[PDB]
């Protein structure tokens, strides 16, 4: 079919999660009612995307986006680090491009782990 | 109405009708198809005589208009719903760079 | 004149608008421009009678619902 | 292609006998496909008969788009048109 | 996974008439016939093979499927086959077109011979946005009229005479008509060459002297290819499509029609079935074409070659060369004689219960007919308030209500089912007499189920039908949808057509014995009483 | 996960006129944009919202109501793709396959762009890294490099009988990647 | 079905598919669309191109016309009406398409033209100079010399620049050449008619007298404009070197280039006549007489033939008078020929007595090479060597014996060189197929039948020449369309093969398609050398 | 295929015109690289 704007309004993963959460409250629940060919992906996206928060943020999301606004970087990698949560490793370096430096090690460790562990 | 008095005969139906199939409903056939294929008539279907051949609805009488059904929806429901989507990417993209 | 007399389903293509058989164009062998529609059967015999000789009554299509 | 607004409509405000039969047949073809009616009908059959009861009450949710020969849409709702 | 499949309701907006070129015939073709004439009758069931009707084309029987599309005679659209013939032959239908397009060309440079300023003026005159079909033929007549004035050519020194038909299907070019006393250098070459060839043989070729120029169809096939193609716009053809090209009006490939078009007549079930003559004509084309292609290089040619080639030209001319009657055949109709009945209303025709049992009406079940259609199915086809067929919502089949399928079938009755109910009281029906003069010959009525088998109707409505009853038959049609049934009772029925449109006078009103029954009541010598007036008031209502 | 805005026309039958317009159009758009992979856009999931609807037009043939809409269906498509989580499916000495389970299992990653110090054995053991090697059902965070669409290969009708007497194969949405980072490829290689 | 023998483009497009394939491989694809409507229609304005392409706008049509005008692929013509409204009109230019057609033979003949300074300058400098001339179109000197940094050898271009425009190719830019051939005559034909006042009738017109002499006079002056002109040549500054003025821009002339290419076929006919040394002295005597020769047909009879018998008669007679009276090309003396004694004079007498019409009409003793009596022999000597080469020598016998007399008859061919009824008829029908028999009938009945009729065979000229010319253009259109077939099979190979400035299956793919890409050009040059003769009168 | 009637004389690989094809393809590459491309 004729598309109009392909790459428009890059949204995060938690926004998709809360959209499919609020999509299954218009009708009967997916988990509370467990105890037409559309509920499959509806219960499979919400099950697969919640695998990293195992052993939730509206105002904490606001504080986190202001903290990401405190220092500047590239465009979509802020979305990548606000979704992947790189906390207990050096995976932030794995996000932003080569040359492992931009700023020194005792600052990348704390600006990684406080931000990605408070959320 | 064309500026000349020409009646209804073999040479009379060619006054305005561009329709080849309407002019194929008359005697002395097998000569109006070949010059229509030679001079390459575009032949936009508008007359009722070539809408009953193709099975189309005619544009006179009952099919001279269209009826459509109103949705009766307001602009309050057709809103671009939005709550904290592009706020993260707008501030940390033009700061000190 | 059409439904109770000679209702006959067919497929005609958009580019070089001749007709094929239900999945294929027979002229453009890729055959993705196939549009299925109904037509009187005597019009189908008239089209094949014209196409048997050196006349090509090409069908130019447009959608009903535009704006 | 331009749509004439309500304050610039130039056609007749009456209902033609050609547009009385088509709106009734379209309503009766919709009712035969199990559409909800909006009239207190007595128990009967033949959607062409119970569409006349809606036309006499003027509760048909359609409009009659009247095309002029350049594109002059001119909406003309059914309840605006009198019998 | 799968993909989005989108569809749009389309309709026809034009008919661009054109001629098939050499590539378009071969592209839509299935196979070439390739020198087969005996239809390949081997002694198994006398089947058919290549070079004729075959499974590469369509089918003409119950068995022996197509195997291009696996279907019977009811489900095969037919397929074409190309037929290439050596020595490309002249087209019989484009004779006048070839003469008119050869009058507008030089025969040496193969270009147009109109002056390039008058070409510019007439070309600007062609592209006016308002041009009628009667106007453009006049402009092309002016093209061919001014083009018969330039005797020489604007690019070469050759002279153009006149070109016409040799009074056959032979195009002659009478040269040297405009040449008078002023002898051309080409005229000097003409005189020297003919004097030389008469000096060789002064016995035979002296009597025949007016034999100037001929146009071989093999030669003008090679002369239509040397066009500049900016000149294929004043000749009528619009050369913006690759299906333009005046070369494409000469036979180089003959499209063989499908065998679904070629009739296999049903004067059979007898052994050794016979076909029509069109396949015989195709066979007789293929045989002489292969004979020319074989004997082109194998011996005695020239007289047999030109005789068989002109015979092939006459064969192709006979192949496509050799009424305003009724035509269309309509389902759900009847024809019965008529009878008098003034107890019936003017908007009704009484239909007997013997033809109101096979003339059905398709009714979709909904919320407002489930209480009736169940009993209608239970009554069955023999009891008159009943039904015959039943179409499921998921389209299982068209199951008839005759072989099994009792009481339990009416019990389920899913909401998308379509029954075919018998004709009942109050159904819209249209009613016709076959010599239809004006628009009051086809009215619309309501039905009424009665005894003995005639189409009786009231006599206040027999005046537009021109009924003089005496055993005259009339036709009866029932509409089969919800939208055409409304367009008969609203603007076509009896109560909405009390007038004639010829003068506005009432054409459909009181009749013969209803006039003399009103002259005797309203006569002045009649005086009634309550033992009589009450009976008169009770017999009218 | 992008927000693609496309526009088409849909039909609503007369037996669904009792509901409101928004839920009817939303139900008719979900039968078309289920697990119904779009040509060169990716795979749609749901419908976010709809806007600038028009008057419901109708032809004399059907009797249903045709509405041309403009909506913002959510399509699972990374713009280039850098790092995404998905566990392994089955061991093969080729471009190894993973599963982003719940949506589709079609992502390959070619082995030739990974570390050149590995070897696959036919004794059911997987690729051995220059410590222990990986096994089944473990979360793998990998790279996205190449994503090339092939939409529709139509099939000729006389060819459709040589594939039905004896007995889809190209995926319409396939991804590739190239693992390069030291330690990336398994979760418990870190910590 | 399996259409593989090139049938879906076989007959649908001659005479414009060549022009669409010469511009598709050079100027993108959007230029092919606007050049396929100038040929298929003719004259159409800017808005007509927009409403006829169906897919480009005014911002797209007007942009592509500049890229065609820069390669002089579009003629300009402005017009007006009786009420005004002056607008712009565009014609298709075949000279620019011929420049795009040859394109390497321009930079092949110009290499083998200069003297003793050989293989130290004419591989790097002039091979970039002329290639930038042909590619970029109209070039000036100052905008081009600024590309090189620290031009220490800035005078080395000027020595090759003043020499090359002195004797040929480089010429002043198209201030005349964008105008059409027809309107340059028609505007000159009407200005010498309305500026004559009223007078006596004298056979009712009389002005067609004056308007058929004097306009031709200054038409020749217009023909005198693209030649060797001293307005740009031999400018003498004080205390410096002889230099031309580098101010105005300059392009190439496709009029002296073609008459130098005609000398190749003349050398081939000389090698057909005589072997080694006498052909070499005819070669050098023709190369010394190149830049002043009469050319391939002038625009006086390219268009505007007004049906006059005397004009068509004494146009080839006054061309003989142009041939007789040159400012020095008739001076073809012995020491002038040997400068760049009696032995080569004897070889030149052998040229005089060779009796096929080259190097004739020597009444006082000074020799001259005729051209107008040479062109039919040039066009026919190559036509007789193609049927003899491809179709057969018996076909050449059966075709040339038609030409021995005028209209040999059927009972006279079988009396010459071969018996009857065996292969004379098959060969004769095959030559009917290639437009070289032109059958004619005389009847013995009342409706001109085939049984009671006998035939007459005369080889009519300018029907065998035009058909073979169209066939050669067709096969040229073939040979460049198959070159675009390997581009779709190398779109993912030639695009990636640019970052280097082993996978040995690519060695049988990349270096295997290269000779298949070069042999089509090696055959296209021979297509060019065989086709040129039918467009040089 | 279908054409089997004989072939002309301009088809050996004994050419010695290899420089002309190189000049052809370098002219084509310099025209394709130029500013007046306007492709697709
Ligand atoms: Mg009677
Ligand atoms: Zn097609
Ligand atoms: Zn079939
Ligand atoms: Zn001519």
């Amino acid at each position: 079919m004729k598309v109009l704007e392909e790459r428009n309004a890059f949204l995060s993963d938690y926004e998709v999660l809360k959209f499919l959460t609020d999509l299954e409250k218009k009708h009967l629940w997916d988990q509370k009612s467990l105890a037409p060919e559309l509920q499959g992906i509806t219960r499979n996206v919400v099950n697969y995307l919640s695998i990293n928060k195992n052993f939730m943020s509206d105002e904490s999301f606001a504080e986190l986006m202001t903290k990401l606004n405190s220092f500047k970087l590239f465009k979509a990698e802020k979305l990548q680090i606000v979704n992947q949560l790189p906390a207990n490793m050096v995976h932030l370096y794995s996000i932003v491009e080569e040359c492992d430096a931009r700023f020194d090690e005792k600052t990348i460790e704390e600006m990684l782990e406080i931000i990605s562990g408070y959320a | 109405y064309k500026g000349e008095v020409l009646g209804i005969t073999r040479f009379g139906l060619s006054k305005m009708r561009d329709s080849v199939l309407q002019l194929a409903s008359f005697e002395k056939t097998t000569d109006h198809l070949f010059d229509a294929a030679f001079y390459m008539k575009k032949d936009a279907v508008e007359g009722v005589s070539e809408c009953i051949i193709l099975g189309q609805t005619m544009s006179i009488g009952t099919g001279s208009f269209k009826v459509v059904k109103g949705t009766n929806i307001s602009e309050k429901d057709l809103v671009p719903k939005r709550c904290l989507f592009e706020s993260l990417s707008n501030e940390a993209a033009l700061k000190a760079n | 004149l059409m439904i109770s007399s000679d209702a006959f389903e067919v497929d005609v293509c958009d580019k070089c608008g001749l007709m094929g058989y239900s999945g294929w164009c027979t002229t453009c062998k890729s055959a993705e421009n196939i549009i299925k529609m109904t037509i009187p059967y005597a019009a189908k015999l008239l089209f094949q009678e014209l196409l048997s000789m050196n006349i090509a009554p090409r069908l130019r299509l447009e959608d009903i619902f535009q704006q | 292609e331009k749509a004439i607004p309500k304050d610039q409509r130039a056609t007749t405000p009456y209902m033609t006998k050609y547009e009385r039969a088509r709106i009734l047949g379209t309503r009766a073809l919709q009712i035969s496909m199990n559409a909800p009616v909006f009239v207190d009908l007595e128990g009967e059959t033949d959607p062409l008969r119970i569409a006349m009861k809606e036309l006499a009450e003027k509760k048909i949710p359609l409009v009659i788009r009247r095309y002029l020969p350049d594109g002059s849409f001119e909406d003309w709702s059914v309840e605006e048109l009198i019998v | 996974k799968e993909v989005v499949v989108s569809e749009t309701p389309k309709r026809i907006k034009g008919l661009e008439f054109s001629a098939l070129s050499a590539a378009d015939i071969v592209a839509q073709s299935e196979v070439e016939v390739s020198t087969r004439d005996l239809f390949d009758l081997e002694k198994d069931r006398a089947p058919k093979a290549n070079g004729a009707l075959d499974p590469k084309m369509g089918v003409s029987s119950s068995s022996l499927e197509c195997a291009t599309c696996h279907g019977n005679l009811a489900s095969c659209h037919g397929h074409f086959g190309h037929l290439k013939l050596a020595l490309p032959v002249f087209h019989i239908g484009y004779f006048k077109a070839t003469i008119q397009i050869l009058q507008g060309i030089c025969k040496n440079c193969s270009a147009i011979l109109l002056s390039e300023t008058d070409k510019r003026q007439f070309l600007h005159e062609l592209r006016r946005p308002g041009v009628d079909n009667l106007r453009r033929m006049g402009i092309l007549k002016k093209i061919l009229d001014q083009c018969k004035k330039q005797r020489r050519c604007l690019h070469c020194g050759a002279l153009n005479g006149v070109v016409k038909k040799a009074a056959a299907l032979k195009i002659i070019h009478d040269t040297f008509r405009w040449v008078g006393k002023k002898s051309a250098p080409e005229k000097d070459i003409w005189v020297g060459e003919w004097k030389e060839v008469l000096a060789h043989n002064p016995e035979l070729e002296r009597y025949v002297k007016r034999c100037m120029d001929d146009l071989n169809p093999l030669k003008t096939l090679n002369l239509f290819k040397q066009i500049k193609s900016a000149d294929c716009e004043l000749l009528g053809i619009d050369a913006t499509v690759p299906s333009g090209r005046p070369e494409t009006y000469i036979w180089r490939y003959l499209p063989a029609p499908p065998v679904c078009i070629r009739p296999s007549v049903m004067m059979q079930d007898s052994p050794a079935s016979n076909e029509d003559d069109l396949t015989v004509k195709l066979t007789e084309i293929v045989w002489t074409s292969s004979l020319i292609k074989a004997g082109l290089d194998k011996g005695i040619s020239i007289n047999n070659m030109m005789e068989h080639w002109d015979y092939l030209q006459l064969t192709v001319a006979m192949y496509i060369n050799s009424g305003n009657l009724s035509g269309k055949r309509v389902d759900f109709s009847g024809r019965t004689v008529i009878s008098p009945d003034p107890n019936l209303s003017i908007d009704e025709v009484a239909v007997p219960d013997r033809v109101a049992k096979v003339l059905t009406y398709p009714e979709k079940v909904t919320r407002y007919n489930r209480h009736k259609l169940q009993e209608l199915i239970v009554n069955g086809p023999n009891v008159h308030p009943g039904a015959n067929y039943l179409l499921k919502r998921n389209e299982d089949a068209r199951r008839n209500l005759r072989y099994g399928d009792r009481m339990k079938l009416a019990k389920n009755l899913q909401i998308g089912d379509v029954v075919e109910r018998h004709l009942e009281d109050g159904d819209v029906v249209l009613f016709n007499r076959q010599p239809s003069l004006h628009r009051l010959s086809i009215l619309s009525h309501y039905a009424k189920i009665r005894p003995w088998r005639t189409f009786r109707l009231n006599e206040c409505v027999c005046t537009p039908y021109n009924a003089d009853f005496d055993g005259d038959e009339m036709n009866l049609h029932v509409p089969q949808t919800e939208e055409a049934r409304a367009e008969a009772i609203n603007l076509m029925g009896v109560k909405n057509n009390l007038l004639t449109p010829k003068s506005g006078e009432p054409i459909i009103a009181a009749t013969q014995d209803f006039i003399t029954g009103s002259y005797l009541i309203s006569h002045k010598d009649s005086f009634y009483d309550r033992a009589t007036l009450t009976q008169l008031l009770s017999m009218m209502s | 996960f992008i927000l693609s805005k496309i526009a088409d026309l849909v039909r609503i039958p007369p037996d669904q006129f009792h509901r409101d317009t928004i839920s009817a159009i939303t139900h008719q758009l979900n039968n078309k944009f289920a697990n119904k992979i779009i040509p060169n856009v990716g795979l749609c999931i749901t419908i976010y919202d709809l806007l600038t609807v028009e008057e419901g037009q109708l032809k004399p043939g059907d009797g249903s109501s045709y509405i041309n809409v403009t909506f913002r269906a959510v399509v699972f498509k990374p713009f280039l793709g850098e790092i995404v989580t998905g566990w392994i499916s089955k061991c093969t000495a080729e471009g190894i396959k993973v599963s982003l389970l719940g949506i589709f299992d079609d992502i390959f990653i070619p082995q030739n762009m990974l570390f050149e110090g590995c070897y696959y054995t036919p004794e059911e053991s997987a690729w051995i890294w220059p410590k222990l090697y990986f096994d089944v059902n473990e979360k793998i965070r990998f790279r996205i490099e190449r994503e090339v669409f092939v939409d529709v290969k139509p099939k000729s009708p006389k060819e459709r009988e040589l594939e039905e007497r004896a007995q889809e194969k190209p995926p319409a949405y396939a991804l590739l990647g190239s693992c390069q980072t030291d330690g990336m490829g398994l979760v418990s290689w870190w910590e | 079905v399996m259409t593989i023998s090139s049938l879906e483009q076989r007959t649908l497009n001659p005479d414009l598919f060549l022009y669409k394939e010469l511009v598709k491989a050079h100027l993108g694809e959007r230029a092919a669309s606007v050049i396929g409507m100038l040929v298929a229609l003719g004259r159409l304005s800017v808005r007509e191109l927009v409403e006829k392409i169906d897919g480009m706008d005014v911002d797209s049509v007007k942009t592509t016309l500049v890229s065609l005008t820069q390669l002089r692929c579009v003629k300009y013509l402005q017009e007006t009406a009786i009420s005004g409204k002056k607008t712009t009109y565009y014609y298709y230019n075949e000279e620019g398409i011929h420049i795009l057609l040859y394109s390497g033979l321009i930079i092949d003949e110009i290499i083998t033209q200069m003297r003793v300074n050989d293989e130290e300058e004419h591989k790097q400098l002039v091979a970039e100079i002329v290639q930038n001339v042909i590619s970029l179109g109209s070039l000036t000197v100052e905008d081009y010399l600024s590309s090189v940094t620290s031009d220490s050898m800035k005078y080395t271009i000027s020595s090759l620049f003043v020499q090359l425009c002195e004797m040929g190719y480089l010429i002043q830019i198209s201030k005349l050449h964008y105008t059409p051939i027809e309107d340059l005559w028609q505007f000159l034909y009407e200005k010498h008619y309305k500026n004559i006042p009223r007078n006596s009738p004298l056979s009712d017109l009389k002005k067609r007298s004056q308007a058929k002499m004097n306009a031709k006079t200054d038409f020749a002056k217009i023909i005198n404009k693209p030649n060797e002109l001293s307005q740009i040549l031999t400018v003498d500054p004080k205390t410096s070197l002889r230099i031309v003025k580098p101010t105005v821009s300059l392009t190439i002339n496709l009029d002296r280039f073609m008459k130098g290419r005609r000398s190749k076929q003349l050398i081939n006919l000389a090698k057909t006549r005589v072997g080694s040394v006498t052909a070499q002295v005819y070669k050098i005597a023709l190369r010394l007489t190149e830049q002043k020769s009469p050319k391939i047909r002038d625009p006086l009879t390219q268009t505007g033939l007004l049906q006059d018998l005397e004009e068509a008669k004494s146009f080839q007679d006054e061309a003989e008078l142009v041939e007789e009276k040159t400012p020095g090309l008739t001076f073809n003396a012995i020491d002038l020929a040997r400068h760049l004694a009696s032995l080569i004079n004897s070889h030149l007498k052998i040229l005089a007595s060779s009796n096929f019409p080259f190097l004739n009409e020597t009444k006082p003793g000074v020799y001259y090479v005729p051209y107008s009596k040479l062109m039919p022999v040039l066009k026919s000597s190559v036509y007789e060597y193609v049927i003899a080469s491809t179709l057969g020598p018996s076909a050449m016998r059966l075709s040339r014996c038609i030409r021995d007399n005028k209209l040999v008859s059927e009972k006279i061919i079988n009396s010459t060189a071969l018996m009857k009824e065996k292969d004379i008829r098959s060969t004769l029908a095959s030559l009917i197929r290639y437009n070289s028999v032109e059958i004619q009938e005389v009847p013995r009945t009342a409706d001109r039948s085939a049984s009671r009729a006998v035939f007459l065979f005369r080889c009519k000229e300018t029907h065998s020449y035009n058909f073979m010319r169209q066939n050669l253009e067709w096969n040229m259109a073939n040979l460049l369309f198959k070159k675009e077939k390997l581009k779709q099979e190398n779109s993912t190979l030639l695009k990636k093969a640019n970052r280097d400035d082993l996978l040995p299956s690519e060695l049988n793919q990349l270096k295997m398609v290269n000779e298949r890409e070069l042999n089509v050009f090696a055959r296209l040059s021979r297509l060019l050398s065989l086709w040129e003769v039918f467009q040089m009168a | 295929e279908f054409p089997s009637i004989p072939l002309p004389i301009n088809g050996p690989i004994t050419n010695k015109e290899r420089s002309l094809a190189v000049k052809y393809i370098n002219f084509g590459k310099t025209v394709k690289d130029g500013p007046f491309y306007t492709g697709s």
